[PDB]
């Protein structure tokens, strides 16, 4: 129900994720937490992270705010390039501080 | 109670390098002296963010 | 020009007087798992800075 | 605001309230054991406490350090249980000291317990009234002839984890054998020493290039067979 | 409680507390003591 | 009979421990059900600042003098780094990136591109 | 050796000495407030203590942690005062919790107090006999329905300061608006959003280059309008 | 004073003192603990 | 033993123990606290 | 209870540079999750060591 | 390699963005924080009136 | 397993055992002093305890913190002794506070002591039965009008040591004068200020190049007279 291009949600979510490219930093954190190959998905795993909290967080981060150059901009965005292996607490704290 | 902040973001316009943006509250700098910090905005690539 | 594969291939200039051409073959490693790809195409491959 | 029913909030604000019992469950199914149900008390008929149709056996057990906090270290509870008659000892020598098990804690007002536990019955019994919490066992801190103590941790606990995790290597595969990334499904070929075997119980990949070649899986090799020379 | 024997016991308990607290501050969030 | 709950003045000088006088608690020593020494977390939890109680305050990489004055972050890289024992990386949307060089081979190219017609020199 | 008079040194060495009173003064003028004079005691006539012609009102107050040390952390004293009847509360909600105020302590032998405080008078009164100490307020550590506690600090306290302080920036001015370095004195031009205004109360520089241009002050711009491209 | 209840209280006061001191040492001179 | 006077004494003993411990952990093996 | 280790030795064959050797216990990875460490083998110049 | 640095000297031309300017206290031979750098084509002539392009 | 005799093993396992005495020896010969022998007790005849033919004088002395551990800090024992009558004081002002001295501690069962110590004699007297330990004095922690306290350390204690130690220098010699590496044995030439002297007690190398030249030892110079220009 989320279209990343327009960053607009349709209605009630009821779960059922979808494989689409998005800049929503909340779901970047969700991928970081629950990916089995490279992330923290082997430990932890799904049903341990509140997905609805991240849903509301992503909706908040997608709101339009003054750009400062006369336009508008989403509130908070990704575009990180993590190259150095830091502790999972460090990356989680950076995501939860952004 | 900090009143001046230096945020390190990455500019995608000049070149993908670290730019420092200074945010101040001059009203508070007249009250609690002047306390300054440095922050790294994790995903920021836009001056507004 | 695709998703999951690409070809690029801007052409090479025809030589004038024989000569050999040295080739630089590199393979980089970026990201993990499925990625979207280049922003634009061959305009998003900066060989040195261009 | 925890998803807890209206009857529990009605009982919380009363001046004279019923006893609040705590029922513990130890789940070792994911590590190779069974589920044990414990309560520090019996009921008025001298029997294990019946809650939601399940009998929680009497056994001395109590926990501490339970809190919900975000700033600082992740909270580590602690569960103290009786080791008289060598019960926990038996589980410690059997289930790798219970490490990795799941401890489920339920808070229930005695007013809502099943009518079985009371001589006169419970017209107010409501098996939906409970507050649940889950934790993992991190270390059996103490185990003596008298008692045992366990350190609990939140199931997340990003302590030893790193990110990103996948590592570049040469002459070694970082994939899990017969896993999705490895993608192998063929018959038994060799063991971890590259010795040819037809036995399915002795079939593991050596994680070297020859081990991959034994199964014709080189396309799926997890290593990078060029990086050893570029790092010189 | 006599002062002499009690003060040493308090000091030793305090040092054990320093043990435990430093070691628990070297955990994930903590302070790294 | 009470909760004592040590505050901040009691721990800072023997001033208000004698304020409530702890007489009932001290003469009763205590009980199993009720716990003493609660040690309210008002001042301790706010030592780093209020903003630390709401956000985890991400860190920044160590400054290296080798770089003249260039500032580096923990979420960008424009350099082709060595790719042995170094984790691949992770990129999250957009960005211009360096790489971990897997192979690099300088050789002699072979004439011709495709099809049939090839001319060595003109 | 502190600049303290010979009468105080004579009194210190006596076997039987008079009481040593401590008089406190809270000065919030530099943060926007008044000066409050306090003493933990009344005098023999049940009146606030008169010292050097100033009346210090009776109020429970006492300090600790006062020391003169150089090795280690800068000493942080503490001052505990009574918050019955909500006086400190009233100031805390009024004056940003007294943060930044000045606490002045005076040690005076009661022998030298003014003759007013005594029924029979004090022929030995000498208003120049006092030992003064100044401190700042750093944090109101506790404030309950009973008392209040303040963390004093030395006025120097080089804790959060850095050196050198001025920072090289592009597209931002580090000067203080209408300050000496800025050197601007013209009439109201615009607010911090570069909106043209003639109102003197809405005249603040945006700290950007356009804000400087609005006041024709680009010569005094605190930024460096070339460094953004050299850092690439 | 009974030993059981006193030792836990003393241990908790020791832990609080360790917190306060570690946080004090992260000041300017200190030791950074 | 009265509670008021004893609690401050315990707190100060705890602070001193933390001092001694933080200083002794910066020794060779230790943990550097 | 660690199950994966990355040992940094120095190869005298390719070139006298640091090579990482990964040692795993797949049986224990099925039991205690997966805990990984890094170690520097002090005198090692042979893969076996 | 083995060069020892101090906290009170610098002989290089460091980057001058978000770096604090510096401070110098008496004598010393110093590097700098480059504020501008521009390679261009110079224009013939120095001053006065008489100019010769080449001779 | 410690190299301790079988008689001590027999005595350790007995239900009712003799008293275990501890005899201390302070050895300051390596620092410029004598050897002192102490025991906390006299014997039944009111005389200093005779062990292996040596008299250990009565003096209040007791040690603590003695343990054998490898993980963590090197163990630092402590020895508390009586400083009544200013004996230890006299040593501290004389032997540089006893720093660097050697403390030898012997544990001996009283049954094995020499027959002199007992009125009736000792049939089991066996001067080979003892357990020995050696430590060094690191700091006289306390020295008051009542007692003295010493911190002990293992003789290894790699605390302030570094490795490798020899340092590359120019215009200075790191060798020890007239040492094996220096290899000088000539007559007196000059002092540390390069002033020519013929006095053997005022003969010391200046550690500069000129001092080496004074003794024609430039071949053995510990410095490197080229590295000052390569480091620019
Ligand atoms: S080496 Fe090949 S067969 Fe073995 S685990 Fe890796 S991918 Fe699978
Ligand atoms: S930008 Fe110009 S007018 Fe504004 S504060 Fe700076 S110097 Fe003054
Ligand atoms: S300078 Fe020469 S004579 Fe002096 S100590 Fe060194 S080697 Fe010996």
């Amino acid at each position: 129900n989320y279209n990343p291009q327009t960053r607009q949600y349709s209605g009630i979510w009821d779960g059922t994720f979808k494989p689409a490219y998005s800049n929503n930093m909340a779901w970047c954190l969700w991928d970081m937490l629950t990916h089995p190959r490279y992330g923290m998905g082997k430990r932890l795993g799904a049903a341990d992270v509140d997905k609805w909290a991240l849903y509301v967080i992503g909706q908040y981060c997608d709101q339009s705010v003054p750009d400062g150059f006369g336009g508008t901009e989403p509130r908070i965005t990704c575009n990180a390039y993590l190259t150095t292996q830091r502790k999972a607490w460090d990356v989680l704290s950076d995501f939860c501080s952004a | 109670r900090h009143n001046a902040v230096e945020v390190n973001w990455i500019d995608p316009n000049n070149g993908w390098e670290t730019a420092t943006e200074l945010v101040e509250d001059t009203q508070a700098i007249a009250r609690y002296g002047r306390n300054v910090t440095k922050m790294d905005a994790f995903g920021c690539t836009s001056r507004g963010q | 020009m695709g998703k999951g594969s690409s070809k690029g291939h801007t052409p090479r200039e025809a030589k004038d007087n024989l000569k050999s051409t040295q080739l630089l073959s590199v393979i980089d490693a970026i990201s993990e798992g499925p990625i979207e790809g280049p922003v634009d195409g061959l305009k998003s491959v900066l060989l040195n800075s261009t | 605001m925890q998803d807890i029913r209206q009857e529990t909030l009605n009982e919380c604000t009363r001046a004279e309230q019923s006893a609040s019992v705590v029922l513990w469950e130890i789940d070792l199914t994911e590590v190779g054991g069974e589920r044990y149900f414990f309560c520090n008390e019996q009921n008025e008929k001298g029997e294990p406490v019946t809650w939601q149709g399940r009998q929680y056996q009497p056994y001395p057990i109590q926990g501490s350090g339970f809190e919900l906090n975000g700033k600082g270290t992740s909270t580590r509870p602690t569960l103290t249980v009786s080791n008289l008659y060598g019960m926990v000892t038996g589980m410690a020598e059997d289930m790798q000291s219970l490490v990795g098990g799941t401890v489920v804690r339920r808070k229930v007002y005695a007013r809502f317990l099943d009518a079985v536990n009371f001589v006169n019955g419970n017209s107010y019994a409501d098996p939906e009234q409970e507050v649940i919490s889950r934790w993992r066992i991190e270390q059996c801190s103490e185990l003596s002839a008298v008692s045992a103590s366990f350190v609990l941790s939140t199931p997340t606990e990003t302590d030893g984890a790193v990110f990103p995790g996948r590592i570049m290597l040469a002459n070694t595969c970082t994939w899990t054998y017969r896993g999705d990334e490895c993608g192998y499904s063929g018959p038994a070929v060799a063991d971890e020493y590259d010795q040819p075997t037809s036995d399915i119980t002795k079939d593991k990949c050596s994680k070297c290039l020859s081990g991959c070649k034994f199964r014709n899986n080189v396309g799926n090799f997890g290593g990078f067979l060029s990086i050893n020379k570029l790092s010189q | 409680q006599i002062g002499p024997a009690a003060l040493k016991a308090v000091y030793d308990m305090a040092r054990k507390g320093a043990r435990d607290e430093i070691q628990t501050q070297m955990r994930d969030g903590g302070l790294f003591s | 009979v009470f909760q004592i709950v040590l505050g901040a003045a009691a721990i800072a000088g023997s001033f208000f421990t004698a304020g409530a006088t702890l007489a009932a608690w001290g003469a009763a020593i205590g009980a199993g059900g009720m716990t003493g020494i609660l040690f309210s977390l008002g001042a301790s939890m706010v030592l780093g600042g209020v903003a630390q109680m709401l956000a985890p305050k991400a860190r920044t990489p160590r400054i290296q003098t080798t770089d003249n004055g260039k500032q580096n972050t923990y979420f960008s890289s424009l350099d082709n780094m060595v790719a042995q024992g170094n984790v691949l990386p992770v990129l999250y949307g957009e960005m211009r990136v360096g790489s971990r060089v897997v192979s690099q081979e300088i050789s002699t190219a072979d004439e011709g591109d495709g099809g049939q017609v090839v001319v060595i020199g003109r």
